[PDB]
């Protein structure tokens, strides 16, 4: 069992923060990284129930998701491909990804939002 | 003067002329300010360029989330860009009667949403579509 920092919500092999602090889904990715961390890669659909069960849930919080223009898919900041969790969405309308109440929505990356770090294990 | 720019999306190009593209958020334009327990004013604006300097026109669909994760749609909105000049709001409707309360409205000048952070709904959000337009439409 690793200890967890202050302020930080603790589930299995994660530490989360949730910010209060509404930006770009870049700046959101470079918050994450100054803290030691990365937005938040969803495991299953039972880390996305406690968060949302301990989050204001209303709105829209980033994830580390998005729409590499490389590869030309969506892909997890972890370099892992998407595939079916859904995205929900009748159109593409944004390249970025974000838990919206419990469904995760395509968003445009330039919109500003809260977002959810994560610090997980990989180790001795 | 109108310098040409897309900054309202950053991994999408805009139309060509005359194709359409779906555009989902809100900027949060006093982001400076507001990223700093007191309930405060958050003004947000739709996912508009301002300097797009292109024969185009801007039609959208604002929207908050409720406590239940119900959506309502509180507005509909209209620009217009030129080739010549910078984008100009051409129209707001209202949903009547207002659907939410006195803590969330659209102001008249621009088609900027201003909010009451101690809001019971969450940010809000315009579905807009961008269709530009062909030489001498
Ligand atoms: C990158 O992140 C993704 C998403 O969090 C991880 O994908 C999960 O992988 C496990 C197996 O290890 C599956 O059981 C889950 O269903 C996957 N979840 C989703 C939503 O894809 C992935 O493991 C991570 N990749 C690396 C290399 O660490
Ligand atoms: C963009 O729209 C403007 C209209 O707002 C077009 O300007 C007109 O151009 C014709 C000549 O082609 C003139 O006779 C008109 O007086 C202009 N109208 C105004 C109100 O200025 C312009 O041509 C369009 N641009 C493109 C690339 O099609
Ligand atoms: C929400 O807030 C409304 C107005 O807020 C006001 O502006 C801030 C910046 C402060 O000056 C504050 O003292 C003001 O009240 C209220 O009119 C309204 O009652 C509030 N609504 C709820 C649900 O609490």
């Amino acid at each position: 069992k690793l200890e967890c920092p202050q302020d930080w919500l603790s589930h299995r092999d994660k530490c989360f923060h949730v910010s209060q602090v509404s930006n770009t889904w870049k700046e959101g990715r470079i918050d994450c990284d100054k803290k030691g961390a990365t937005l938040l890669l969803i495991q299953d659909q039972e880390e996305l129930r406690f968060l949302l069960d301990s989050i204001e849930k209303y709105n829209s919080f980033w994830i580390g998701l998005s729409y590499t223009l490389t590869d030309m898919n969506w892909k997890w900041i972890n370099g892992t491909a998407f595939n079916s969790l859904k995205i929900t969405g009748v159109t593409e309308n944004g390249s970025c990804a974000a838990i919206s109440g419990e469904k995760v929505t395509s968003e445009g990356c330039s919109s500003d939002n809260r977002w959810i770090c994560q610090k997980e294990l990989n180790g001795t | 003067s109108c310098v040409k720019k897309f900054t309202v999306s950053e991994r999408r190009p805009p139309p060509e002329p005359g194709k359409c593209m779906s555009l989902l958020g809100s900027t949060l334009v006093n982001k400076q300010a507001a990223n700093k327990p007191v309930t405060i004013l958050k003004i947000f604006r739709c996912p508009v360029e301002e300097y797009l300097c292109m024969n185009a026109t801007w039609s959208g669909r604002l929207f908050v989330r409720t406590q239940d994760n119900r959506e309502i749609i509180f507005g509909n909105i209209s620009f217009t860009s030129t080739d010549s000049s910078p984008t100009t709001l051409t129209g707001i409707s209202t949903l009547k009667p207002w659907p939410l309360s006195s803590d969330l409205w659209i102001h008249s000048g621009t088609g900027d949403i201003y909010m009451f952070s101690n809001a019971s709904f969450s940010d809000p959000k315009c579905y807009i579509t961008l269709c530009v337009l062909r030489k001498n439409a």
